[PDB]
């Protein structure tokens, strides 16, 4: 069916590909798009191996940090090390309070976005080495253990492939029933020392270019609730088909990530919810993220304690802490996002954007990038100059500072 | 109705280089190049999943920006602009006032065929006749003697284009083409106002669910077909720290669709503890909405802008005024509100009329001040009373 | 139909006439039963020419002053200068949010209340000058153009005669097909220095005895709708069709809101969407506090507990306060209006007596102290009652200040 | 398809005196004035709770009878005439059905408002713009359009013009010559099923139904509205059910309750059958029908043909079928008409002319006759020959 994601909430951090440890459980300074605090990152991988060891029954993660400090990196990092389409459902808990449906439903969509599904489906994939893509259309060459196979592409799923960015010298599979075309990387043949075997430069195929192959389709539950819906009853129904096909053989059932930031604003009775269903063995992680400490438990305005979580779920919870980050690694993580974004920016650019960083917060120097590149392009200039960014600094202000601008005359 | 109908676009030139007064917008530098900034943003389409919260105190221009931003999108892009304490409402929901207040700013363009009667007027021909040319032809096109005299209220006898059976347009004199200009009008109709269309005391004494879904599926059926043009247009709601953490949650949800037009908010406090739950915040606004938030900060008025401010709106409502007047009423909009000094327009015109003059003087100015108090006034002549 | 008025409410204010102000704009210290107050009485004046350039595009009026200082007199004074049977709804805040029915069905008929209907309909009248009243089948004669009618009434029309004090060279209309008369005053034949053309003393009737007058009704919408017993809308749409038969003009009336400060924000929204329409009626508010909190925020406080969005389409009228001379001036024309004989030592105890409480409290010291002074055999009040009656009813302010103070 | 297209009326007047050609109507004198009876009977209305059925052997004018009464009525009288079996269908049920006929033979006379902008063009203005209109009141020089205009110049230009709602333009005189816009009662006979087919939603629906009974409801509520307003006059239609005895007894009692309504169209019904089992029932009864029926029933005997009639009647069709044929072919279709159905000789006539053309001529002989009487046989024939080789 359809990816049902709110790819705008994790398009922010797309450049992470995972936690980037060692072997030997250490964090290097920048890896896997990955740059700055490591302690926190070595946390997570303790808490993946312990996962992997099938210890952490009805235990959860809280990463409690300052804002801007990679909470949802890490959570984003922990899901990717989990595996690269393990599901990740981020989301903040001031969203349960919805004006139309119940918390109860709010949280149990966001449950079920956070648990994966790898159904296996053996279907005929044309699995070859991309030799030319002559659109004469659009006939293009599949090398294999035959050899070349040339086949006519149609104008459609060769702009499907572009969007894979499927170039010349690269073994990938084309959905000829489904008709798409899907990236598994490029041919062996050009395997460099940073290129192994079986990875993104992946050998040539060895069978038919036309081969039954298991295609791994990961959707998530509410991805096929969508679906059906086009209710209760609706919701049972596709329980039961999904656990006839784990028993059968085709259906391998992932549990993901669960992310909830703003933990504090959850109720008693959203928190015992969370509770009851963190205790069920196919439940998700928990990764919840605080931005305050000691906080009344929202329901009960008489008790406070810690992180605003009630004291039966807090004992049943790891904590994590973040660092508040320094300018150069700031600094790193912006040239990051710009190389991902595609913006070329100067040092000095970068220096500010650091230090304005360490100002107000790591999310406003981020989300300042994208209209100096902007206003670069207005003033009819590719790079970023300091003085761009000093514009957009003097033209859009962050909450804290408006907040202070008003009060000053208030 | 009416308000500020002055302003048709931002008037930041080229290049986000404001030009001080133009369409309106005589002032706040700062802010227009931002406006420009985001309204650019929206046309290369990459404010998607945004907002834009203006800040600034009252009589700062904030919703003359947002509708100047508005205009600048498109001569007919929706424009709605609501207050935070329009939700809480006794006949709908929060929840139905702010899907009103958003399927308000959901444009649809659909062509429509007229047979707009128009031509070149050569001849003010008077019940009667009109001569009329065009690259078809010319002849003498009869209207009514109202139309005539709407031909007369626009300037003779530049244009006209008279639409079928109805008003006229001054233009040059010079449209051409056909006499029959069979030309498929674009209206562009708010989801909203088809939906009204489908379900005259009526306020004095909403639409279930299927108006509404025989509404999209009609709607989006036009659009794919060609006829129709879903132009998203701009949202404002004025007072957003009346807004509680529920109807947040709901804005946040609605901004996730395809068709979300781009939202605009006005607030004027910081600090302020959200309506719902008891936690302070930036603006009243739970992070989770401010942290993708483009905020735009008003500076306040300075007295040339005032003074020309006032120029323009006296200009819109047919009144002329004494130098002196000028200053002091420039003065009074320093002192108080520029909405009070706006309103002392109107008043001072007709008492201005009641000694039978034709420019109002200073002295009319003084008593209509006299006459009418200011919020800030009547407040602490209230309380001293206490 | 019968007419849905609280009497009690706007008796109080019986003496006023109308703004009594001049064709130049500004007021006379004295007219129409309204005496001082000049500011808000210019103000009340502008009001009344802009709601009849129809320029109060989605507008309001806020009467601000401290209690007792005629913000309600206003109020009934602007609609009475809007026409004399224009509708004028008075309410207080307080009353929307009743124990039972819905705020919004409150406001809803308070608004119903404010808006009348110009039912001009014409009907074959025995408008004609009394000439003689035999009552026996009560051929009474009427004298008109065409002469003197000897038309056959009923005792029951003779009855409605006598209530409505119809004597001898009195010009009636006798509404023939519903038998009823309604005295139009006297002949201008005794018309003398106070009796004039077209009042109490109308002129002789010019045209045949029965003649189709077309005659107005007065009647709002809420009176419609308490007769038909959804219906609601069913009353709305056969007024609709009379306006549309060319028969119903519509006039829009005076919605006065008082204690403003109480009403919940969403009664505020309310109201701000019914008076957005263009049929709607002008809205006035009246309060007495400063910048008290808004009633459903419990956080923002705006000025008279008026949201920013209603109060920035508001246009905000100052009413003063009365020195002992405008107190004793009105407090002599209420006693006047009620028929009371009082000495000017009485008139200034009570105008004392209103300066520290309200005026309020000085009117209702009449009735009570008349009552006294006849219970005594005399037929004026003098000082000695009135500080009888001051020493037997108090006032909140004093009653509770003794409560607070043995405390 | 076009039969008993010249039956317009009665045509006897005269106060019931039926003249042998009148209108087309040609013969069958005695059935002829008993209809003149029913005709006042409908026009005083004293025919409630009560029907008419016309007995007599196939092919002697029982439809044509009908045609001439609803014509006799009213120029715009609704007229239904639908087959016994026509009711027993997969899709309807015998009471969709009957409802369905019912409410085609109730026609409404919708008063629609029409504001006809007429006027005598004293010049025609190109085009959108406007023309020169006048009438006795004004000359109220009016607004047009192009393809407006171009029907005005494909018209008789200037010849009247009458134009109602810009849509008509009447090229007669020069009449539109009253109020230049003036407004007209248009007389619209909407049939109740037709106001039915509006509603509903749904050009193959014939190949790839039933109306909603709702659909039902709401017209009926908006048909009073209307009548009451005084826009619609409910006209009672004449409805014809040939074939009545094919109709069961479950139908029978149905038509009892149709016509004891305010709204109940004149029933008239038509059978060749004497004493036959009442469908549905095991009793044997007149004409197939149940006693309670026919007790109140006027009953009406077409006579056969006579040999003159057959011969007129002939004359009167093939001037509709523009042929032109000799005496003698005349005289042998009316001898076939005399040993077969009438039907039968109409069915020679369009084949006899396509032989006419055949050689290449202009009047049809008696060669041409004998031509298609054996190529095309008639229903006695088929069957008398095809059950001798059954045997
Ligand atoms: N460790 C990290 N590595 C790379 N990028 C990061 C890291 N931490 C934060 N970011 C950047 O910060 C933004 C997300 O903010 P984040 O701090 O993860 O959310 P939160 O404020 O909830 O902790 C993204 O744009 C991302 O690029
Ligand atoms: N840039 C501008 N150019 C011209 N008139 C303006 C401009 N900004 C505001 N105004 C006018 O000034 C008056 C007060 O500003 P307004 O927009 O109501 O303030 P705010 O929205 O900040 O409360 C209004 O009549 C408005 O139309
Ligand atoms: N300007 C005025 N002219 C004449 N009489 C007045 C005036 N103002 C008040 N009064 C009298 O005093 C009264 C009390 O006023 P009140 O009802 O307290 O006004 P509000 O409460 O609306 O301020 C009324 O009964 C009225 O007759
Ligand atoms: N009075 C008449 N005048 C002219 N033609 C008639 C007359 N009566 C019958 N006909 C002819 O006979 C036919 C009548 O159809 P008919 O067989 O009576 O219908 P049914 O199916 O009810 O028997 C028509 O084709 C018509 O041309």
């Amino acid at each position: 069916v359809k990816s049902t994601t709110k790819t705008q909430r994790i398009a922010s951090h797309s450049h992470v590909k995972g936690l980037g440890l060692d072997e030997s459980g250490l964090a290097k300074q920048a890896a896997s798009g990955l740059v700055g605090q490591e302690n926190a990152r070595e946390a997570c991988g303790v808490i993946v191996e312990l996962i992997k060891s099938k210890k952490m029954a009805g235990r959860a993660v809280l990463l409690a940090g300052p804002p801007g400090t990679g909470k949802t990196a890490l959570a984003l990092a922990i899901a990717q090390e989990l595996g690269s389409k393990v599901p990740f459902c981020p989301m903040v808990g001031s969203e349960v309070y919805s004006t139309e449906i119940k918390k109860t439903e709010v949280l149990m969509e966001n449950f079920r976005r956070a648990i994966g599904l790898r159904i296996k489906e053996t279907k005929e994939v044309y699995e070859g080495e991309v030799t030319e893509l002559t659109p004469c259309h659009v006939i293009i060459g599949l090398k294999t253990a035959k050899g070349t196979k040339q086949l006519k592409l149609d104008p459609s799923i060769f702009e499907s492939l572009q969007k894979e960015r499927v170039e010349a010298g690269d073994v990938i599979y084309i959905e000829a029933n489904s008709g798409a075309v899907k990236r598994q990387g490029r041919c062996d043949t050009y395997a460099t020392e940073f290129d192994l075997e079986a990875e993104e430069y992946v050998p040539l195929p060895k069978g038919d270019v036309h081969k039954k192959k298991e295609i791994i389709q990961d959707v998530t539950l509410h991805d096929l609730d969508v679906a059906n819906a086009r209710t209760d009853k609706l919701r049972g129904e596709i329980n039961k088909v999904v656990n006839k096909y784990i028993d059968q053989g085709i259906a391998e059932l992932v549990p993901g990530v669960l992310f909830v930031d703003e933990v504090h604003m959850l109720d008693i009775e959203c928190f015992t919810y969370l509770h009851r269903a963190l205790e069920s063995s196919i439940a998700p992680i928990v990764i919840f993220a605080s931005n305050r400490g000691n906080c009344v438990i929202r329901g009960t305005e008489d008790i406070t304690s810690p992180h605003g979580i009630p004291l039966d779920l807090l004992d049943r919870v790891m904590i994590i802490r973040t660092m508040l980050y320094t300018p150069q690694e700031m600094k790193q993580i912006i040239k990051i996002r710009a190389q991902t974004e595609g913006i070329n920016i100067s040092e000095e650019a970068l220096n500010h954007l650091g230090e304005i960083g360490t100002k107000t917060t790591l999310r406003y120097s981020v989300q300042l990038l994208t209209p100096a590149n902007l206003l670069a392009k207005i003033n009819g200039k590719d790079s970023i100059e300091k003085e761009h960014v000093e514009e957009i600094s003097e033209l859009f202000y962050d909450a804290k500072s408006s907040a202070k601008i008003l009060a000053d005359q208030q | 109705i009416g308000a500020h109908s002055h302003i048709r676009g931002l008037g930041l030139d080229d290049a986000l280089e404001p030009r001080q007064a133009s369409q309106g917008m005589v002032g706040q530098l700062a802010a227009r190049r931002a406006a420009g900034v985001v309204l650019e943003m929206i046309r290369e389409g990459k404010i998607a999943g945004r907002a834009v919260l203006i800040a600034g105190q009252p009589g700062t221009g904030k919703t003359a920006i947002a509708m100047g931003m508005a205009q600048a999108l498109g001569p007919d892009t929706p424009f709605t602009a609501i207050a935070g304490s329009e939700i809480f409402s006794l006949e709908m929901s929060k929840t139905e006032a702010l899907t009103q207040a958003f399927r308000r700013s959901i444009g649809v363009r659909i062509k429509e065929e007229t047979e707009i009667i128009e031509g070149e007027v050569v001849e003010i021909q008077i019940v009667g006749k009109l001569t009329l040319k065009t690259t078809e032809m010319e002849t003498i096109y009869d209207l009514g003697t109202k139309m005539i005299e709407s031909l007369t209220k626009d300037k003779v006898q530049a244009g006209d284009v008279i639409t079928i059976d109805k008003a006229t347009g001054k233009i040059s004199k010079c449209p051409d083409g056909e006499l029959q200009k069979r030309k498929e009008v674009v209206h562009t109709v708010s989801l909203h106002e088809i939906d009204v269309i489908n379900s005259f005391l009526a306020l004095f004494s909403e639409i279930k669910s299927e108006v509404r879904e025989q509404i999209n599926a009609k709607v989006a059926e036009w659009r794919e077909e060609g006829k129709a043009e879903i132009i998203p247009g701009v949202l404002f709601i004025d007072e957003v720290h009346m807004l509680d953490i529920e109807s947040f949650s709901f804005l946040n949800r609605a901004l996730e669709s395809d068709m979300a037009p781009v939202l605009i908010m006005a607030t004027n406090r910081g600090i302020t503890r959200i309506r719902g739950t008891s936690y302070q915040s930036p603006h009243g606004i739970p992070i989770d909405l401010l942290d993708r938030l483009l905020i735009v900060s008003t500076t306040p008025y300075s007295e040339k802008d005032t003074k020309q401010i006032l120029r323009i709106r006296c200009e819109e409502e047919d009144v002329e005024m004494s130098e002196d007047a000028y200053t002091v009423l420039t003065r009074i909009g320093l002192e108080t509100s520029l909405r009070y000094a706006i309103q002392l327009i109107t008043a001072a015109s007709l008492v201005c009329r009641k000694r039978k003059g034709t420019e109002v003087q200073v002295d009319d100015i003084k008593r209509v001040y006299s006459l009418f108090l200011d919020e800030s006034r009547s407040t602490q002549y209230m309380k001293e009373y206490q």
